[PDB]
């Protein structure tokens, strides 16, 4: 917001936001230049980086569907020693919010395991294992 | 995830309600229990735990009506209390109107109370998922409820833990379902369960409970011996 | 509901072979001060069952909006489900129950009709909640000069013709003008059939008094 | 919500009410023999504003005046319970309510609004003025429920040097008018800009009764003690 | 913080209705528009399982006769307003007599969404909606509300995820004097050229009315009439691509 | 702990109370309302994005009662509520006194409501600016805005909105030259300050203009005709 | 979330909101109570007579609750206010159903369960006042009593509170006999105690606050001394002060 | 209109010269699309 | 009102709550208690008292009825509060039935009262360790407890406060029906008890008996003395 | 998870898990049903010495026909029990006949799950009854779970007893060895000795119906 007083280091980070803004905003058509942009914490950030003639069009990551879960294991997954039977629709479905990287960890924890017995071949629940009394 | 996470009354900045997601969460750790129907039949085939060799299986099939039956996967608490509630809703229906309480509105009314304490600061989720089988006049009816109350008529459906094997059979048999005798349709429930449990373990006559209900039979529960000729009539692998 | 005050008259039905044809007048009373006559006392609860009453016409349009809106529900739902003839019956008799339980009884004598899946219904609730399911009903004071006739010929010959069954609900009712104080040479005839409940319009019978002289 | 008392035993929510009341309209109040008198900087922020709708001197009774520092609407809500109060006491008993339980009972309900979880206690001080008997009272209402009797006392932005100040002026021997002309002397010294007769109102309680001054016997005032 | 509905945000913005209409953009998306005689709507239905049937869950439903609903966001809470505007609507008969003015009902909705986000103890609602209806008496209605409870009348209108690309191509059309009818077809062809099949695999597209044609009382459209407007919408997505 | 509903920070300074105003002020619009000799104006803002909404479902002006009309200034939804307490209350008014609530009553009783709101940590201040319009026996043109706040304060002359300060500040110079208006040189006045303090031209549609006159004791938002008619006469 | 937390224990046992009113009540005003064979007195210190303050109240730390009971308090006025209204209810409801004035012990059982009520009782924050009460009772006479906020009460012959109340009991202890001291004597053995715990030793009626309960005509009468009584005990206590000085001096 | 961008027209330019070349863009009810995502990311901040 | 729920269930499975509350009745004073063949006595520290403090104002011990006598540790209002709930309650029971109740069935009656006020939904649980005795309407020297938690047991003896570790292992040592015989030696085997706790002799050790179905009876100061006189003789002859 | 009743990310209510910690802390006890009937040993949890064994209160009646045990919270078994106690004297009262053990253990486990009540209790309970299907064991647990079982194990030793119970019951046993293998067990994992005053013995059988065993019977078969 850059208006916090906290304490000193935070004014640091204001110079060299505003030498940011300047670089791109100034007397500078800055044609020759092409800026882009990544962060995670989007809600907090500074108004005047913002966009409009900074940041443009800020493209969004949604969460992965299960079809978009279903096409990231794949991916992963081509150069796996898959056995000539997978559920990977059913797999993504599975998944139930597995958005990041888990995909890939995944696949990999999916190679040792089979590598426990020298396989090549997918048990499709030992997956989810790997995946991760009272009532039930 | 820091705060944003306690109570169904905070809403995320994300558009999200996780206590619900937990409320899911739980009903996926409940136990495998499969729904599947034909013209005039509704199979629930369910897996019940074992919790000690010396505790018997925790029964999940419940008759609520003469041609209503639940199965359940979740907190058997939340369980008990809902089929408690669907069982009054029952007697009240026929006491109101000589008849077999429509499935869809039966449904429609546990939806709409499961809701209820999704919307104030006082309450919590059901985290307790059904599967109801039901025959009214219009025929057979396969239903899935949880605790969102986003009931889902399915002609074949699964929940709980493994249910993914479930799942993948009935959308692959599902051309041959509608189209089959009874006998073929607890078959087929049993092929389902057969997938989901590991392959190490078999659905003996002691882990399955079959819950059937149709024309001409109000939901009559299959236990222990019951379940002895559909299990022994059952292919193998 | 503790006062008599403003009702019609008896009320009629016939469980037609085909179908169900109930008649009632369009008198309304005030103790020998005839109210405003087009009132009717019959409406289509839904397009297989008609509904009449012969008590207190302001609790009958009560009861009316009530089911009236209670069908509505069930038409909305779009489910399919529609209510049965004998399902409207157990409510209706559940309501006049409870409210005499509780001390405020509907007075309100009611003639249910319909004709649901080939079945012919017709049922009787009574004021404390009494229920019925006979081939002829005659509420009202009607009863007694109405029913002898239904009775017999219904005896004799269970099963009936339209047109049959409409001359003699005429006849009956015009009998009943004769032999009441507090008839109406003005009544409508409601008939359920498996194509749906029609209302002849406001029909008044062919009466006859020097056949006497 | 005001149970937290600090580490210190003192209720620090009370104590920030009495800092935005400090921070308040400053007000003024002076009992004379025959009388009391109170007034308060009324200057409204433009002459848009209809300088006859929003009053901030209120007769509760046709014996009994009440003023204020502080919050407006709080001062609307705690005014008119206190007519409530005052009136219920008048029906009981056919008589009006005495300034002394009049104060009480709205100390009591200052607390009791004060005790409670979902209650943010009021932000007004108020200088209630009453003329039961052949005496004239002024009592001081604390948001923490406290009523104090006075004999002149000041309120809002500079109330402690209108304090002083009217402590050296009183003296016990002092008719209504050089009452009148006292308070209208401490608003002045402790208000800002010329005092137009409509921005400044002023009210009086007497054997007459209480009764607020019109605009045109406070600019006369005004013109005159200027 | 950005917690509860007390908390106004410095800026005086209640982050919890915001957050709330955060929510209501994920459902896939709900159109209607007002023709002259008559309104029509269309979603699109996305099955999210295969083993799904159709003639189930709806995003539209009927409240009295003569008003119909369709509903974009949390089902739950979708469902739970569409019985609630039916309570309403039906003591509304009781009182006056007759069919309830859609004004006044989309009022008393907006209403309760209103303090069911004021309120502390509760949270608001988590979907949006549109309420259709028509009268000879008072043409044709159409209106929308938000979790905010915002009940403004359009000529044409739309929620949900492409509710931007549905107002587009609404005002790609003389709404103003088209029948239902041909307004039927229109719909279909918005539902399915905003429909993204890259992303959403399954689909259904389930469409109704309410208008003089149907003597002001809603229902779902025809079988016969919905497949010609598929068939449409089809046709016009093969145009549209070559 | 001022993120409750209503403590007082260290001096005061209710915080949540400042941000309803700051929610007022954002509430996106802005509106003017002037008292004549017998005859008080009011205008305010009235945008249709995308071409659909218009007609009379779109607006922020309401008739309270048959003789009282008034105008809103913040979420819609609160303002709606609002309108729709201040109705109930009016109706409440008639029918126990017998007799149409005094403006200054009807923004008293919504006054007192909302400083409930703030005083019990538990009803949010809702974020709206009311603005009531209205004729009396012996006051004539009545006007009296009223915030959540708890103020009820009539104004010769008020606005609200982003540009209520300007607004205020036209209205003291205009008026400190000879008050005593007609109603055209009041509708005049309005319409000219609404269009200095927004830097616009205005085509009849984008705004609303309600009125009261002593002989006429009856709000009326005047149509697209007379509306247009006064803009292009000035 | 919002809701405090009243009604709970410290992790070590104790009650942070009941040590905080402790602190409360030391830090308000002094006062104390002498209870003598032939009657009961309390003194109570004055924080501030502005001389603007008028004086229409009889007194300013002290209530008479019947015509035989009376009760002084230190702490926040208001909540003492409640509080003196409350016992006020409780006696003469106690009068009411037994045709006869409540006894002290009894009324002051009552209004310590009614503290602990409130100490108890979900998110109400407990009174913060302490209370001395002198009272006659037809069973034990003369009684003088202490109640703090934890609703915790003693009957005791004489005591002090409020602010030094450690060194004014303290003190009283030392040069406090068990049977004696007639109001005559103990009129100065308060003053002397006032003069050296407030810890200004000038004192006159305008900073102080003396009330006295004496049974005449089989009856109580509880009587606030007048101005001119109090300054005449402050004279007679300065002269006997000088006395023991000059005499101590002298020894010296 | 609001903000206080034109790059708005720069990205409503380039995305209907794509359009164009998969198919001049007289197409000010495309430009409406482009205000509309400008205005999201207002939505957004 | 308060609606508020308290008393939440520790990572541990303790309650935080009902420790506190414990260990705040260890804080105060120390009294035991013991049962004879026919004599229950209680005896207590005072805990000292100004020369101006009166006694009857300090009542850490309160005979509940003619069978059941509380001696309290803990907060001076709760114990008041307490006691007034189960005097009422006995009264009702008489009321119930006309024969007076049992030492169990008050022990019954505190440790449910006990659990409503830990269990409430809003409370805070009572700090307080009841020790009641009394004698059967046939008479029995009944002897029980109640912990602040609520749970109660049947004791032959007890000893609860500041000193309560101390002085139940020293009683857990050193007794006997040889101890316990009858009034004679009962007494000297409390006092001894509590001079575990040394240098109070005079200053403490108000003291109670109750009788097979006699009455109880507070000890009177001149008993005392000679009480404590004698114990020391037998003190100085062991020694 | 923080707060009173919130579900936990990772399921449950965290309370239910809280209250079987407690369960695990709480003392031990062991139920066998039989054919001939089900008995009940509870180690109990004497203090140090001068306790009458009649001090703790580990077993307790329902009615004529079970028995029930309790590992926990001594005032919550004593709420439990008189819930379930009131409810089977109301069930024989409107029935002229006696519930199940199944029906009452259900009824008891119904009021438990209600969390009025802000905390779930901290008891669990083993109910050993006789009804129309013979002698039968449920568990309860404060979740609410209740369950029949051939041998259960509750307490401190919960797992220990339990695999020793497994290792040893069959389906074919009597009351007999059914008892002496629960004594075996119960001296195994004993606090301290067989003192035959730390324990509480109790059996309900197809004929003498709920009985506490006496001093002589209970060292009679700890010599056994």
């Amino acid at each position: 917001k850059r208006f916090d007083s906290e304490k000193a280091g935070d004014r640091e980070v204001q110079r060299t936001m505003l030498e940011l803004l300047n670089q791109l905003d100034g007397f500078q058509p800055n044609t020759q230049v092409k800026v882009i942009a990544a962060t995670n914490r989007v809600d907090i950030l500074d108004p005047a980086l913002l966009r409009s003639g900074r940041l443009d069009r800020k493209i969004e990551f949604p969460m992965p569907n299960e079809e978009a879960r279903a096409r990231i294991m794949q991916i992963h997954s081509r150069k796996m020693n898959v056995s000539p039977d997978v559920n990977y629709e059913e797999l993504a479905r599975c998944t139930d919010d597995f958005n990041g990287a888990q995909c890939k960890a995944v696949c990999v924890e999916a190679g040792m395991i089979a590598l426990r017995r020298g396989a090549t071949e997918l048990t499709h629940e030992d997956y989810m294992e790997g995946i991760l009394q009272y009532y039930a | 995830r820091n705060q944003y996470d306690n109570d169904v009354t905070v809403w995320s900045p994300q558009g999200r309600i996780h206590q619900i997601e937990y409320a899911m969460e739980a009903v996926k750790q409940g136990s495998a229990t499969v729904g599947l129907k034909s013209k005039t039949h509704a199979v629930l085939v369910a897996l019940k735990r074992a919790q000690s060799e010396l505790a018997a299986h925790q029964k999940k099939i419940l008759h609520v009506d003469n041609h209503i039956g639940i199965s359940i996967a979740g907190l058997t608490a939340d369980a008990r209390l809902l089929c408690n509630f669907m069982r009054q809703e029952c007697l009240d229906s026929r006491f109101v109107f000589d008849r077999p309480l429509p499935v869809s509105r039966l449904v429609s009314l546990i939806g709409s109370k499961t809701q209820i304490p999704t919307q104030r600061y006082g309450r919590r989720p059901y985290g307790v998922g059904l599967l109801i089988a039901g025959y009214d006049d219009m025929g057979p009816h396969i239903f899935q409820t949880c605790p969102s109350a986003n009931y889902f008529d399915c002609r074949a459906m699964s929940i709980g833990a493994r249910s993914q094997s479930a799942r993948t059979y009935l959308e692959r048999h599902m051309s041959e379902f509608m189209e089959c005798n009874l006998n073929e349709l607890v078959k087929h429930g049993l092929r389902a369960l057969r997938e989901t449990l590991p392959a190490e373990q078999d659905l003996t006559t002691k882990n399955v409970s079959i819950g059937i209900v149709g024309k001409d039979l109000e939901f009559t529960i299959y236990d222990d011996d019951d379940v002895s000729p559909f299990l022994e009539g059952l292919e193998e692998r | 509901t503790q006062n008599p005050m403003v009702t019609g008259t008896s009320v009629l039905g016939v469980k037609f072979e085909g179908g169900v044809v109930i008649a009632a007048d369009m008198l309304g009373s005030y103790g020998s001060l005839a109210r405003f006559r087009n009132i009717s006392r019959i409406m289509r609860v839904n397009n297989s069952t008609m509904l009449g009453a012969s008590g207190d016409y302001a609790d009958f349009q009560y009861l009316k909006q009530v089911l009236g809106q209670m069908v509505i529900d069930e038409e909305l739902l779009g489910d399919g489900h529609s209510y049965s003839p004998r399902a409207i019956h157990s409510w209706l008799t559940r309501a006049m129950y409870s409210r005499r339980s509780k001390m405020n009884p509907l007075w309100n004598t009611m003639v249910i009709g319909g004709y649901a899946d080939g079945e012919s219904f017709l049922g009787y609730v009574d004021m404390l909640g009494v229920a019925y399911e006979a081939p002829s009903l005659a509420t009202g004071y009607g009863a007694y000069l109405a029913q002898p006739l239904l009775r017999e010929v219904l005896e004799k010959q269970p099963v009936l013709s339209q047109t049959e069954a409409r001359d003699l609900v005429e006849r009956c009712m015009r009998v009943l003008y004769y032999r009441d104080a507090r008839s109406y040479n003005r009544f409508q005839i409601a008939t359920v059939t498996e194509k749906g409940v029609e209302i002849e319009g406001p029909l008044s019978t062919e009466t006859n008094w020097d056949i006497a002289h | 919500s005001l149970t937290t008392f600090s580490p210190s035993g003192k209720l620090v929510q009370i104590e920030y009410a009495l800092a935005a009341v400090a921070g308040g309209a400053p007000s003024v109040g002076i009992k004379a023999a025959n009388g009391v008198v109170l007034a308060t900087e009324k200057k409204q922020k433009s002459i848009l504003y209809d300088e006859r709708s929003v009053h901030k001197v209120e007769p509760i009774t046709k014996h009994i005046g009440l003023v204020y520092s502080g919050m407006g609407p709080d001062y609307r809500v705690l005014v008119h319970r206190a007519r409530k109060l005052a009136q219920q006491y008048y029906l009981v008993y056919q008589e009006p309510i005495p300034t002394a339980q009049l104060v009480q009972r709205v100390a009591s309900v200052m607390q009791e609004y004060t005790q409670s979880g979902g209650v943010r206690p009021f932000g007004v001080s108020l200088l209630i003025c009453g003329w039961n008997e052949g005496r004239p009272y002024l009592f001081q209402s604390d948001p923490s429920g406290a009523y104090f009797a006075w004999k002149a006392t000041a309120m809002g932005k500079n109330y402690v040097n209108g304090k002083t100040f009217l402590e050296k002026r009183y003296n016990e021997d002092l008719e209504l008018e050089d009452a009148i002309h006292t308070a209208i002397l401490t608003l002045k010294e402790s208000f800002e800009g010329q005092m137009t007769e409509d921005n400044i109102e002023v009210g009086i309680c007497n054997e007459a009764g209480f009764r607020r001054l019109t605009p045109t016997e406070v600019k006369d005032y005004l013109a005159a003690i200027a | 913080y950005d917690l509860s509905a007390s908390t106004f945000s410095p800026d005086g913005r209640v982050f919890q209705v915001e957050y709330a209409m955060k929510a209501v953009e994920n459902s896939s998306t709900a159109i209607g528009i007002r023709c002259k005689d008559g309104v029509v709507f269309g979603v699109e239905k996305l099955v999210l399982s295969k083993l799904y049937e159709e003639g189930s869950n709806k995003r539209l439903f009927n409240v009295d006769r003569h008003v119909g609903m369709a509903v974009a966001g949390l089902l739950a809470d979708a469902r739970s307003l569409a019985d609630i505007a039916r309570e309403e609507a039906s003591n509304f008969r009781s009182n006056f007599g007759y069919n309830i003015p859609l004004k006044h009902l989309a009022d008393r909705v907006a209403m309760y969404v209103h303090a069911y986000t004021l309120y502390s103890a509760v949270r608001p609602f988590g979907c949006s909606f549109m309420l259709g209806s028509y009268s000879v008496n008072d043409g044709a209605q159409l209106y929308m509300i938000d979790p905010s409870g915002v009940s403004y009348g359009y000529w044409g209108c739309a929620i949900g995820k492409a509710r931007q690309a549905a107002k587009t191509e609404i005002e790609k059309l003389q709404m103003k004097e088209m029948t239902c009818r041909d307004i039927v077809k229109e719909v279909a062809k918005i539902i399915y050229i905003v429909h993204d099949e890259v992303k959403d695999k399954a689909f259904e597209l389930e469409l109704s009315w309410v208008g003089e044609l149907t003597n002001g009382r809603h229902e779902i459209v025809p079988k016969d009439i919905r497949e010609e407007a598929e068939k449409y919408a089809k046709e016009s997505l093969k145009e549209e691509d070559e | 702990f001022d993120r409750h509903i209503t403590i007082f920070s260290p001096e005061g300074r209710l915080y949540q109370v400042e941000y309803a105003f700051k929610a007022i002020n954002q509430g996106g619009l802005t509106s003017v309302a002037v008292r004549g000799k017998d005859c008080a104006v009011i205008v305010t803002q009235k945008k249709v994005p995308d071409k659909l909404l218009d007609s009379s479902t779109v607006t922020h002006l309401f008739k309270i009662t048959e003789n009282i009309g008034c105008v809103m200034t913040g979420m819609t939804a609160d303002s709606r509520s609002q309108v729709q307490r201040a109705r109930y209350e009016a109706a409440n008014w008639k029918y126990k006194y017998g007799y149409e609530i005094p403006v200054d009553m009807l923004c008293k009783r919504i006054a007192d409501i909302s400083q409930v709101y703030t005083q019990n940590a538990e009803m949010r201040p809702l974020g709206c600016c009311m603005i009531l319009i209205g004729i009396d026996e012996e006051q004539g043109p009545q006007v009296y805005k009223c915030d959540p706040a708890g103020y009820y304060c009539g104004f010769k002359a008020t606005a609200a909105g982003v540009k209520q300060t300007e607004s205020t500040s036209f209205l003291e110079k205009k008026v400190k030259k000879k008050f005593d208006w007609t109603f055209e040189q009041t509708v005049e006045t309005a319409i000219t300050c609404l269009s200095t303090v927004l830097s616009i031209d205005f085509k009849p549609s984008e705004i609303e203009v309600g009125v009261v006159t002593v002989e006429n004791p009856k709000f009326r938002i005047l149509t697209e005709a007379e509306i247009d008619a006064h803009l292009v006469a000035l | 979330r919002y809701d405090s937390r009243t009604t709970i224990f410290s992790p070590e046992g104790r009650l942070y909101q009941v040590e905080y009113a402790m602190e409360a009540i030391g830090h308000a005003g002094t006062c104390l109570g002498i209870l003598a064979n032939d009657g009961v007195l309390l003194a109570a210190e004055r924080r501030n007579i502005h001389k603007l303050l008028d004086e229409v109240f009889f007194s300013e730390k002290i209530y008479k609750l019947n015509e035989d009971m009376a009760c002084s308090v230190a702490g926040i006025t208001s909540d003492a206010n409640v509080l003196t209204n409350e016992l006020r209810l409780i006696a003469q409801r106690y009068l009411l159903q037994y045709q006869e004035p409540i006894p002290c012990e009894q009324l002051v059982t009552a209004l310590c369960d009614i503290k602990q009520a409130y100490t108890q009782f979900g998110g109400k924050r407990p009174f913060g006042v302490s209370l001395l009460y002198i009272g006659w009772d037809k069973h034990y006479g003369f009684q003088l009593y202490q109640s703090d906020p934890s609703g915790n009460y003693g009957g005791w012959k004489a005591t002090c509170i409020g602010n030094n109340s450690a060194a004014a009991v303290s003190m009283l202890k030392q040069d406090y006999k068990e049977g004696e001291m007639t109001l005559k004597s103990a009129l100065a053995l308060a003053i002397k105690v006032l003069n050296k715990t407030m810890d200004v030793s000038k004192l006159s009626a305008e900073k102080v606050e003396i009330a006295t309960l004496t049974r005449e005509n089989g009856k109580t009468v509880i009587r606030v001394l007048k101005q001119k009584e109090v300054e005449q005990l402050i004279k007679k206590h300065e002269e006997e002060e000088a006395k023991a000085e000059r005499e101590k001096k002298e020894k010296e | 209109s609001d903000g206080f961008n034109g790059a708005d027209l720069r990205n409503v330019c380039t995305e209907a010269g794509m359009f164009a070349i998969r198919a001049v863009q007289e197409d000010f009810m495309k430009a409406v699309r482009k205000v509309a995502d400008s205005k999201k990311l207002e939505s957004k901040l | 009102s308060y609606d508020r729920a308290i008393t939440v269930f520790s990572p541990d499975g303790h309650l935080f709550q009902v420790e506190y509350a414990q260990e705040a009745v260890k804080k105060g004073s120390t009294a035991v208690g013991v049962r004879g063949r026919d004599i229950v006595v209680l005896g207590v520290e005072k805990k000292s008292v100004a020369k101006l403090q009166d006694e009857r104002t300090v009542r850490k011990i309160c005979a509940l009825d003619d069978n059941v006598c509380m001696a309290f540790a803990g907060l001076t209002a709760d114990a008041r509060i307490v006691i007034n709930r189960a005097r009422v309650e006995c009264q009702s029971h008489r009321l119930t039935v006309e024969d007076p109740v049992t030492v169990e069935y008050i022990t019954r009656y505190i440790a449910s009262l006990k659990q409503r006020y830990t269990q409430s939904n809003g409370r805070r649980p009572f700090g307080i360790s009841a020790l009641i005795v009394g004698f059967d309407f046939d008479g029995t020297p009944r002897l029980y407890q109640t912990d602040p938690s609520g749970t109660y047991h049947a004791w032959k003896a007890n000893a609860i406060g500041r000193g309560a570790k101390s002085v139940r292992e020293f009683l857990e040592k050193n007794y006997t029906d040889e101890a316990i015989e009858t009034d004679d030696l009962t007494i000297k085997l409390v006092i001894k008890a509590l001079l575990e706790v040394v240098q109070s002799g005079g200053k403490n050790i108000e003291l109670a008996v109750m009788r097979r179905d006699q009455s109880l009876k507070i000890l009177n100061p001149e008993e005392i003395e000679k009480y404590v006189a004698e114990i020391e003789k037998e003190k100085e002859e062991n020694e | 998870d923080r707060g009173v009743n919130t579900f936990s990310p990772e399921g449950r209510l965290f309370q239910v898990e809280y209250a079987i910690e407690a369960i695990k802390l709480g003392s031990t006890a062991i139920g066998i049903q039989t054919s001939e009937g089900v008995c009940l040993a509870v180690e109990k949890r004497i203090t140090s010495p001068l306790m009458e064994p009649s001090s703790i209160e580990k077993i307790v009646e329902i009615d004529a026909h079970i028995g029930c045990a309790m590992s926990g919270l001594i005032a919550d078994a004593k709420t439990l029990i008189d819930k379930a106690r009131v409810e089977t004297q109301n069930h024989w009262f409107t029935y002229n006949e006696t519930m199940t053990v199944e029906s009452v253990t259900q009824a008891v486990s119904n009021l438990a799950l209600q969390f009025a009540m802000s905390r779930p209790f901290g008891v669990a309970l083993l109910f050993g009854g006789v009804d129309e299907k013979g002698p039968q064991l449920f568990h309860m647990d404060p979740s609410g779970t209740f369950v029949q079982c051939d041998a259960r194990a509750i307490g401190s030793a919960s797992e220990g007893a339990q695999s020793s119970l497994q290792e040893v019951y069959h389906k074919s046993m009597t009351l007999k060895e059914a008892i002496k293998s629960s004594l075996i067990i119960l001296k195994q994992v004993m606090e301290e000795k067989l003192n035959a005053t730390n324990i509480e013995l109790a059996t309900v059988q197809p004929g003498q119906n709920f009985h506490m065993f006496t001093k002589e019977e209970l060292e009679e078969v700890i010599k056994d």
